[PDB]
């Protein structure tokens, strides 16, 4: 039966999104309770971005330099501070639509929904993964800065990403909601290489389990492997090494299908060595690595 | 980099 | 720069979703104003589905056979009627969260967002296309029935799809919100073939324009073609014929890139005849047909 | 077909 990349319903995040302007920079902010989180680079001129001293630049700013707009309503800023690379604007009104929420740092290879916003206005929702090299293959246009990534955990919106910037390859870099960058990136105009963008092996394995659950079985072989010997082949193909803990999180899907993790590892080994021979798995011609084991469990019953 |  | 399949933000639809139970059938309903729309097959036993007389079956039902639940609140049903294959339950309360909305029938090859719901509860949002053969390649689990497809048009939620059923291939069939099926399908247990699932040529062309806009140009050649000669090759490859009106809607992207539609048609002709030679376009190994010209215009500025 |  049918298998699709899916985002979390966004309604709870839509009612947290605002416009923030400082001089001639407009980007998005996240209004939770009476605090507006946005990227601190909002305070910079193009000249400042060459070697910003954010402490010095922010001290020179006052509350009234920050224009917040929640719809066509203008929010009164009664305080401006800095936590790492996120500006916090304190405001005179607590967000009526403030949901139950939490701030979480995600692991490389974990997935999350992006609510892509323009001028404080929700435009689109898509599912993506934190790449091994801590970049996001996002869809972001100018004014997409301050757009947030999240998971919904039972009732609880878990915010995990804020968009800050784009690297020369068109990949996206950003912070958790404590303002620490994912990866070795800095909010200033200097050369900044992402690492090698490896494939998230544990996610491919989940997806092959998805494929089995949905009646795609052609790539199943009779072979087996050790975790060491699988990782030898993985290393050669720019795949992340599989850890015992990866095997552990795959356990539920191993159980549901009856296919041991290392047997599924043996199937993947063979696809890597031989390709697909112009065949597809769940409609793809490439191995998909943006579904976690939990993603597949969630969707597949 | 490119911001915004 | 970055290009992604994106759904519309779902918040406005989330606040319209309800549970409907009849005997031991629970599925989803859409609560707009004081009317709850759901699939009429909710009234059937497994025995009824072999040769349902829906008029006769619905007459035998009364209001209290219909249990509506909006959250943990139970809605009072004060009327039950039928429009085509959708049950309308009239209820004693107008939906406070009722957005501005409209009911639209979409054309084969048009796209829309599905808010996938389980027991009246929003689970996921994904973007898909109405296939040429009027099926949806959806992600639907048991209790996904009554989940709706929509576009957001300025302020206006345009409802265009309600899920009714799954065909033996795992593809999905359903109705507009006037209860007429997309395609030749009937809400009863009888053999029902979908037509040939052709590729949406005008959507592939849009996506190749997307690829150009985002700096993927390798497939651009010096060749040209007529609309007749392109369609000769298209027919051979299970591609939908391109019409003058397809060329028309591509005009905006032709203008933005400076590549005439028939030149882009010449590039596609060559990809079809020769394949990709193990190269990718916007990260895909296959030609993507779930982006309309408007989708690309919307995302690409 | 399959409903639900």
């Amino acid at each position: 039966s049918g298998f699709r990349k899916m985002a979390f319903p966004s309604g709870k995040v839509e009612g947290c999104m605002v416009q923030v302007t400082c001089g001639t920079t407009t980007l998005n902010g996240l209004w939770l309770d009476d605090v507006v989180y946005c990227p601190r680079h909002v305070i910079c001129t193009s000249e400042d971005m060459l070697n910003p001293n954010y402490e010095d630049l922010l001290i020179r700013k006052s509350n009234h330099n920050f224009l917040v707009q929640a719809g066509n309503v203008q929010l009164r800023v009664i305080g401006h501070s800095m936590q790492n690379c996120v500006l916090k604007l304190k405001v005179d009104t607590a967000n009526p639509k403030t949901p139950k929420y939490k701030f979480v740092r995600i692991q490389p290879g974990q997935t999350f929904s992006v609510l892509a916003c323009y001028n404080g206005s929700p435009s689109g929702v898509y599912q993506c993964a934190m790449r091994p090299n801590f970049t996001i293959k996002g869809s972001f246009l100018n004014g997409s800065c301050g757009s947030v990534g999240f998971n919904i955990d039972y009732d609880c919106v878990s915010f995990c990403y804020m968009h800050h910037m784009e690297l020369p390859t068109g990949v996206h870099a950003g912070t958790d909601l404590e303002g620490n960058f994912y990866g070795p990136f800095v909010d200033r105009q200097t050369a900044q290489a992402a690492g090698t963008d490896t494939t998230i092996t544990v996610n491919v394995l989940a997806w092959l389990y998805a494929a089995v659950i949905n009646g795609d079985r052609w790539f199943l072989n009779r072979f087996t492997t050790t975790l060491n010997d699988f990782n030898l082949v993985a290393m050669k193909y720019n795949y992340e090494p599989l850890t015992q803990d990866h095997v552990d999180i795959l356990g539920p899907l191993s159980a549901q299908t009856g296919i041991a993790v290392l047997d599924m590892c043996a199937s993947l080994k063979e696809l890597l060595q031989n390709g697909m021979n112009g065949r597809t798995i769940l409609g793809s011609a490439l191995l998909e690595d943006e579904f976690t084991p939990f993603d597949v469990v969630r969707q597949c019953s | 980099i490119e911001t915004d």
